[PDB]
């Protein structure tokens, strides 16, 4: 995120970072579930990725994470490699996170509901603070 | 769902 | 490096389609949604994570970060997808598995 | 995950400026060349690598990876900075440290 | 790079790979000299970074590399941030790199010679292969 | 400079 502030630590809750086999960060993701993540389909991750969840800082030495594996990775059929539409993914994680005050879901809207132009919202990452 | 235990702050 | 070592959040505003077409034209499809071009912006790394929104005192999960512009303009919207047009499908495969 | 764990290489043309800005207008510089848009495209993590062209059998820097479309779409062109451009400083500054 | 293809190793000798200081690769460069490397400036290189030198699989446990530090940034003054015009950064290294068979220099060009559109050319990294 | 020991192969 560019111009963007650091989060007070396990406010996002439902917040993970997607890992692959080296150990490095490439997509992000939301908890819906102890069991399922929510992804972009772009992100192609497989059951070769980690689910990070409980992380804060990923300079840590050894801070208090959940590394979870992946079991079966829903990809939408919908989805257009072309033309990025349908873009998510489901994550079915082998081990089921464990909520705590720091890990927690997110909430889903019904496919009826309506969010108006102009209302503020937030997005969270570990994305580039700059280009 | 949706309710974190630790209050985000400004987002 | 631009790489944060902490997780970072920013505030931003939703956008019709019909604004955001203004700036990607035909490239916004039914099943996206924009948000930005207020002086922030989602950059490489943020792919797939959150784009929430309150509602009845709960956050709600609006967009997937999905793409947008190729150096991070905080003048340009970022393109993320429209879960409520994909939610059927998340539910039907909960529902399923 | 997408990324790839051993190195990548792709053949592609450069561009003429003014075709380039058939694609990006306004946004190309002196100090840019685009290069590709013939199926295959620089993408995420390719920043800061080389775009080289052989030239008296060795092969030669012409540019920097930049930025480039959005969604990384190989019809597209990828900008590079422009060594030509931009060499001068570089002597200037090797040759005083 | 998208549709490129797996390179023979160390066929790209003045290939860099500029890591953080948690270990992760943020961007390519090439070596232009023992002591110098040049990258791009957008890509924000401090001298907390490390240049890795020979390196062909970033999953090695293992491999014939060297991690070189970073003495001196040289950013062009030039360089817009909002723009990204003069996209250049000089890199000079406080330990030189020991050139072999897959560490050496790329040549660099007159601010003079011309490198006509259609010229077939070539592109290196290790960015996504697919978005 | 650039001529690697190892030829590329493209």
């Amino acid at each position: 995120i560019v111009n963007g502030e650091e989060a007070v630590p396990g406010s996002w809750p439902w917040q993970v970072s997607l890992q692959d086999k080296t150990g490095f960060h490439f997509c992000g993701g939301s908890l819906i579930n102890e069991n399922w993540v929510v992804t972009a389909a772009h992100c192609g991750v497989t059951t070769s990725d980690v689910v990070v969840a409980g992380e804060f800082d990923q300079g840590s030495s050894s801070e208090k994470i959940q590394k979870l594996k992946i079991a079966k990775v829903f990809k939408n059929s919908k989805y257009n490699s072309l033309t990025i539409n349908n873009d998510i993914t489901l994550l079915k994680l082998s081990t089921a996170a464990s909520f705590s005050q720091t890990v927690s879901a997110v909430c889903l809207p019904s496919a009826s509901d309506d969010f108006a132009a102009g209302t503020t919202c937030v997005t969270t990452g570990w994305g580039l603070t700059r280009y | 769902c949706g309710v974190p235990a630790i209050q985000p702050v400004l987002s | 490096a631009n790489t944060p070592d902490r997780l970072q959040q920013a505030s931003l505003p939703l956008l019709s389609n019909t604004n955001c077409k203004k700036y990607w034209g035909t490239k916004i499809k039914d099943a996206m949604i924009c948000a930005g071009a207020s002086g922030v912006s989602s950059c490489m790394g943020d792919s797939g994570g959150p784009l929430v929104c309150k509602k009845n005192g709960a956050w709600t999960l609006v967009g997937i970060v999905s793409w947008g512009s190729s150096t991070c303009s905080t003048s340009t919207p970022g393109v993320y997808a429209r879960v409520t047009a994909l939610v059927n499908w998340v539910q039907q495969t909960l529902a399923a598995n």
